[PDB]
């Protein structure tokens, strides 16, 4: 059956992504990011995977734990979203570098800006430029290929979204679990069913 | 067996409670400030030194049902510690507690009298020989004994916290402290004057021999009811209008707090998954979002966010699922509790746990144990705490404490 | 809904068991005895639990992994069942010796005897002495309280059955998933809809 | 374009394939012993040094199918190498190799030629100039150049390997020897000599430029037709019947083997796991249990073990998932493999690999690749082995690997 494993990075928001996800049809398997051996991931060989947000920066191996593996190793053939650490990690595995945000949005909702050139499965159906909560004292930047920047934030101005030229793995800055976001059961039902 | 009686040709709480805190070595009143709960058992109570929700689960099959109005029809009432949660998460164990307090102490009440003050009626099924008569309240004079972490030891702590913050390793943290006297009275008195002072919808009184909990907490952790789940995030404070329009002056003055609803969000997040845990997917909702509550004091920005419990959970995982609210801890919460472990200088015990019943009939209601006195044996502890933020103010975040304190120590006599 | 967590011993056999396990209607994950944390295993959370046959003694801890944490601290409020190794990790688990056989059964049919004095809900239906494959060269013995032995080797006379005086833990010496043992799948049809 | 001819207007498949194999560097043989099947490629060659599922999943999509009979319809003929388990299982990296093998070679053809024998129809889709014209088969001609493992090193890792055995490491674990040879003259010889001696359902001759198999396959290690996979696993041998008499004493020599039956369920238990691994639950079923197959000068105790592939497999799964061959291999396989390459002196390259087809239609093929010699640049090698069991005799083991080798040593032309 569908089945999407969430690496917990001991979160308090890990649960919203597991309900959006059990909703959506597909069978939420929650762990955290030192429960599980990355080739214990490959066994039980999830569709996909998300990997939650958590404190900490990815730049610290205990903060991220078997994330920044799992992108690496498993993100080319097997989809991948990555949420406020999990989005910085997946940057940080792609020679992005981690920074403190110029300003500090700690539950505040942001007007996010698609700075998409082409179109993005993640992305179908959503407004150019929508509302999300944010979560985050540190943000992604010197973003370079292999990966491209998708979102931008308005008022701020530090990248909220981006992803790989080539594998299916996405990282979002905000929340789409988030009561603030609201096209964000949205973007989660792309990530399900369009990557 | 039992007996309704007309409220009026009755006694009144307190009254009738008097009589039975003194008579029994386990007793509680809970009140509502809609509904008065009397119970004592006269077989003892149960002293958790496991984990709680293991422990209390046994409990609940013989559990015997009470026909009587309320959330409570008869189960078991008590308080689960704050450190209570080291069954249910990894926190560091490094500080000393400040009294020796089990993971938890219910009992199941042998007696009980209800008081349906909408309807004036009191349910009475109890073995009661007389209805009171034991004189008036005692006196209750304290002592000042010490106070953990000073103006700038705290202040401090909430400097080494902001770090933290500023990392990215938290959004936000509660630091508490306390002050212990030792004491000598009635401690129902402490009570009188938490009634009169704060009243609130969760008043509670509950006597475990050589303990005491008695408080009226100003939030509920959550609530299950035909098996749905239910819980109240608050945030952001403004004191009530001195008319109907100074009043809205401050509400919106809530409204438009960039700051007290950013707080609040986090909150409902915090909340909507914890509920998320414990859940059917698709039914975590927040169906009263962000409103302004008033109070008799205060009003608060509040929501609503509720969800149907799994088949396969309990009241008990629903505790489990919430415990230790946001609010009294952080978040994320399993960093929180660590770096609380970390910065404050004793283990919390009761204080920032929570306190309530779990209905015969598989509904629950636990209130957050805050704006609290513990008495344990010869000491009596008031705590409070004040949640840090990247902004916040060492100095301010103090007196935060020390106003949240002083309605304690005003509760207990000092002033 | 309904999940098999099988810890795989690094087994040639535990897919006998995934494939009875989902022909059952439950859901079967397959993880090794080192791929997964006990922390980990929690958090899945498993209807039940099976810990495949193996190389080695439970003696030993490469040999087992989490197996032995599983047992002794999931064992209480989770049926286990183990296999081969994963009976001998319940034997051993309980204090009982882990020794080689009189006999060395490898892919030889033996005849099983049950020996249960009071009913057991594993055994429903199963008939007093069956016939059932045996992989294994060491043997469970001096078995005592809590642990109780249920079958026995006819003409070896080795333990070939065992479990717990109240937790819901079996351990059977012999193979259900085997083609050799014709009661095998009613064995694990017990398992998963009795205890 | 196509041309079906008359089997008896054409020349034969070795005849066609003395042209083929001289004119290109990539082509192929492959033979029944009821179709045959030449097929060469104008555009070289793919050489693996990485997953070999992963790799050649890429190339499935655009393989042109080709409307012959048979289960290959165009698609790609190769080999996979032993060590090519590598990626799909944890295995120690000790010992170097005795040449270089990438992990895989395989074609796709560019013309294809069929011999449906059981219809006297051969099905020509060729860019052909002329049919044949290239004389005979040259000669073959070697010298000895080395052995790895004599008698007594093989038969102490024999008893060393017994140990592990012994402890409970494994049931069953094959250790091989080899012999190598330098070489001049026609490699066809070979062939032509196994097809003579050793004649199988699994004949086979690769050439990968500098590289060959030349082998007649006695096992098959899996088959995928229109998603269902089926394996046959092999234990137990008696030489055939003097008289239809002397046969059936041999037969149930067989079937009254508890040894051999016992190696045998353990093989089906083995096959039926692999087939677990991509099955849909509940298809995964042995139709034919423990028969005896007679073959034209042995017969083996011999199951029919199926299943139903799931719809997210290919058949790259399935031979991730069952290579490499129980029999080649031992059990439990994981611990069984490393073992072998602590024992071994070498990495065994193609030898116990497999080499077959992916069908253009999803369908395919593959063989264990044994009883074959593989020829690497100026080697030629010669690899044998045999199971090991709990009690295995170090010398017998040893003669069962120096019958096994006498064989090939004979199609090579040594005797």
């Amino acid at each position: 059956m569908d089945l999407t494993l969430i690496i917990d990075n001991y979160d308090s928001f890990v649960y919203n992504i597991a309900q959006i996800v059990g909703e959506l049809g597909s069978y939420p398997i929650v762990i955290r990011n030192d429960e599980i051996s990355i080739k214990g991931i490959e066994r039980i060989d999830p569709d996909r995977l998300i990997i939650s947000p958590g404190p900490g920066t990815p730049e610290k191996r205990e903060d991220i734990g078997v994330s920044l593996d799992v992108i690496k190793y498993l993100g080319k053939r097997t989809p991948i979203l990555g949420v406020c650490l999990g989005h910085q990690a997946i940057g940080y595995a792609f020679g992005a570098k981690i920074r403190r945000a110029r300003k500090v949005f700690h539950g505040k909702i942001s007007n996010i800006i698609l700075v998409n050139n082409s179109p993005l499965s993640l992305y179908y159906g959503i407004a150019k430029e929508f509302k999300a909560t944010r979560y985050h004292s540190l943000v992604v930047d010197e973003v370079h290929r292999p990966l491209i920047v998708d979102a931008i934030s308005a008022e701020d101005n530090e990248i909220m979204a981006i992803h790989h030229e080539e594998y299916p793995i996405y990282g979002v800055q905000f929340h789409p679990e988030s009561v603030g976001t609201s096209l964000g059961y949205k973007i989660l039902y792309n990530f399900l069913n369009r990557v | 067996a039992m007996e309704v009686h007309p409220i009026s040709e009755f006694a009144s709480p307190f009254e009738v409670f008097k009589c039975i805190e003194r008579d029994f070595k386990v007793a509680g009143l809970l009140e509502s400030i809609r509904y008065s709960v009397i119970a004592w058992s006269t077989n003892g109570y149960l002293k958790i030194h496991d984990d709680p929700v293991n422990i209390l689960n046994g409990y609940l099959k013989d559990l015997k049902l009470a026909d009587i109005p309320g959330l409570f029809k008869g189960g078991m009432i008590g308080y689960i510690s704050y450190d209570a949660v080291r069954f249910w998460e990894k926190i560091r164990d490094l500080k000393p507690a400040a009294e020796d307090w089990p993971y938890a102490e219910f009992f199941t009440p042998d007696n009980i009298i209800i008081y349906d003050h909408n309807e004036g009626k009191v349910y009475v099924n109890a073995d009661l020989s007389s209805v009171g008569g034991c004189g008036d309240i005692g006196e209750f004079k304290v002592s000042f004994y010490d106070e953990s972490l000073n103006k700038n030891s705290y202040e401090r702590i909430v400097s080494e916290s902001l770090e933290y913050i500023r990392s990215g390793y938290i959004f936000q943290v509660v630091l508490s402290r306390f002050y212990r006297y030792i004491f000598s009275g009635d401690p129902l008195r402490i009570y009188y004057n938490l009634r009169r002072i704060n009243p609130s919808p969760y008043m509670f009184y509950l006597k475990f021999d050589e303990k005491y909990l008695i408080g009226s907490s100003p939030e509920l952790l959550f609530r299950v009811q035909d098996n749905i789940v239910e819980t109240y995030p608050i945030a952001g404070t403004r004191p009530r209008g001195a008319d109907q329009e100074e009043d809205l002056k401050l509400e919106l003055e809530l409204m438009n707090s960039e700051k007290d609803k950013a707080e609040h969000l986090m909150l409902v997040d915090l909340a909507r998954n914890d509920l998320g845990k414990v859940c059917v997917p698709g039914t975590v909702k927040v169906p009263e979002l962000m409103y302004v509550e008033k109070y008799s004091h205060v009003q608060h920005i509040v929501s609503k966010v509720i969800g149907t419990l799994k088949k396969k959970y309990n009241a008990l995982n629903v505790l489990s699922a919430t415990f230790p609210a946001g609010t009294v801890s952080g978040a994320p919460k399993p960093m929180a509790m660590n770096i609380i472990e970390t910065l404050e200088e004793y283990k919390r015990g009761p204080y920032a746990g929570a306190v309530g019943f779990i209905s015969a009939d598989g509904n629950a209601e636990f209130a957050i144990a805050i704006r609290t006195a513990f008495l344990n044996k010869e000491l009596l502890r008031i705590h409070a705490g004040a949640g840090i933020v990247y902004d916040s103010n060492p100095e301010s975040e103090y007196f935060e404490t020390e106003h949240k304190l002083k309605a304690l120590k005003t509760a207990i006599g000092v002033r």
